[PDB]
């Protein structure tokens, strides 16, 4: 519950980083 | 509806491996004046035909992507072949607004 919606907000953090250049970087 | 930031990260190096061959397979463009293809780390884009927008489909990994089946992200191709970017330094013009998660 609380760890699955905090996982959900590290595949969207995972998510900006990749629309913020990912490994270029 | 499942959430796995594994899962995720599996399905973006695998969009990043497709992505990869069709840049390395896909034919030059019909000549000569194009924006040339590129993976940005978000999405893969195509060649471009000068003084066009270029839209692809939202990326198949997004976690949301099944709510967004006809949405894409753009970019603009100037017409001296060139992708339009912004200032001097600045990453090129790209516009994934179709794309974001929330409903409003
Ligand atoms: C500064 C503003 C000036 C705006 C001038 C005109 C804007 C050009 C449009 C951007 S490229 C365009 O994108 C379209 C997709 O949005 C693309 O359309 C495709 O997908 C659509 C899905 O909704 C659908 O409507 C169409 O049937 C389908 O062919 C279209 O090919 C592309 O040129």
């Amino acid at each position: 519950d609380l760890s699955k919606q905090m996982e959900e907000e590290a595949v969207r953090l995972f998510i900006e980083w990749l629309k913020n250049g990912g490994p270029s970087s | 509806a499942t959430v796995s930031l594994w899962e995720t990260v599996q399905k973006w190096r695998e969009y990043r491996r497709q992505c990869q061959r069709s840049l390395t397979e896909d034919p030059p463009p019909a000549t000569d004046l194009f924006c040339n293809r590129t993976f940005d780390e978000y999405a893969c884009w195509p060649d471009g035909e000068p003084g066009s927008f270029v839209n692809v489909s939202c990326p198949w990994y997004l976690p949301w992507a099944s709510s967004v089946p006809q949405g894409h992200v753009y970019r603009f191709c100037t017409a001296e072949g060139l992708w339009l970017q912004k200032d001097n330094s600045s990453l090129p013009w790209r516009d994934l607004s179709e794309c974001e998660e929330s409903k409003r």
